[PDB]
DNA sequence: GCGGCTGTCACCTGCTCATCGTGTTGTTCCCA
DNA sequence: TGGGAACAACACGATGACCTAAGAGGTGACAGCCGC
């Protein structure tokens, strides 16, 4: 509550399975591939 | 003290709304948990459905709770006693349907073969 | 069936949302109903994974639409594979 | 960053039935 | 068809306040969370 009477306007939250569904709306995978692509190719450990 | 919050409630303030039925809210649930768990039947697994409920009949009468030196307590813990009771009217009319798939399906054939 | 009480948990809370909606109540409120749906559906889907089962007319567990195709009982394993038949017969069995 | 251990997910198995909180309205019956 | 009466619906919200008992499985496979 703090942070959105104070700093509103410049991020956007939520509760519940509404977050879930606007993160899978606006997330992409092509780059997220991507990355998982390339810490695997380098990677030690539990990590990989 | 709740009587401020009652006071701004009736008057039309959210956020003492807010702050009266988060602590209303509590007390319903566990009224209707230490009724509902000592009945028969299968209503203990109502007492949530129960509380919002009771939740719900304070949100329509704070608008014209006319107070007259009764705790708000006595306010939520006379709806759910109502509500309780409403809830074992349903119940205790006619209780046939008894959810047993052990009965329809096995035992129970259709009607044309 | 079970199905059908579970169908109206779900159809309940469902519509006790949708008059906190309408009624603009706190949040406090709208979010107790909405974990309460999410639970109901939760429990429609498989009634075991989280929380305690919702018991229906005894204290046993209730059938999720889940628990119809999974177990020993599922639909699979007594119903598809395995099958009680016509023009079928038993008794007891002597030497000739 | 990489272990223990610590839970959590799989499998294996099987006829009885207890009430409220008041008060009112409208239909639908029961008698005559 | 009159009164006399039974169920299904409703609308409110009786100066007082918290469960309940039941409850000994076993064995793998594993991915996390907590500790180094």
């Amino acid at each position: 509550r703090e942070l959105r009477d104070r700093f509103g306007t410049y991020f956007d939250g939520s509760m519940g399975a509404a977050a879930l569904q606007k993160r899978l709306e606006s997330f992409d995978l092509d780059e997220e591939a991507e990355r998982l692509r390339e810490i695997i190719r380098t990677g030690k450990g539990q990590k990989k | 003290t709740v009587g401020g919050l009652v006071h701004r409630a009736v008057d039309g303030d959210e956020q003492a709304t807010h702050d009266l039925l988060a602590h209303v809210h509590p007390l319903a649930l566990r009224y209707c948990r230490t009724r509902l768990s000592r009945l028969p039947g299968d209503a203990r697994h109502f007492v949530e459905d129960l509380a919002q409920e009771v939740c719900v009949a304070v949100l329509l009468a704070l608008p014209r709770y006319k107070d007259t030196g009764r705790p708000f307590e006595a306010f939520v813990f006379a709806i759910a006693a109502h509500k309780v009771a409403d809830l074992q009217r349903a119940a205790m009319r006619h209780p046939g349907s008894t959810a047993v798939p052990s009965d329809e399906m096995p035992e129970r054939p259709d009607d044309s073969l | 069936s079970d199905l059908n009480d579970l169908y109206r948990r779900v159809i309940n809370r469902n519509n006790r949302l949708k008059r906190l909606l309408d009624l603009g109540a706190p949040e406090i409120i709208v979010n107790n109903e909405k974990r309460m749906l999410q639970e109901a559906v939760d429990a429609l889907f498989d009634n075991g994974r989280r929380g305690r089962p919702v018991t229906g007319p005894g204290n046993r567990p209730l059938k999720s639409l889940s628990d119809m195709l999974k177990g020993k009982q599922g639909r699979f394993r007594q119903n598809l594979l395995g099958k009680r038949v016509d023009y079928s017969a038993r008794s007891v069995i002597v030497v000739g």
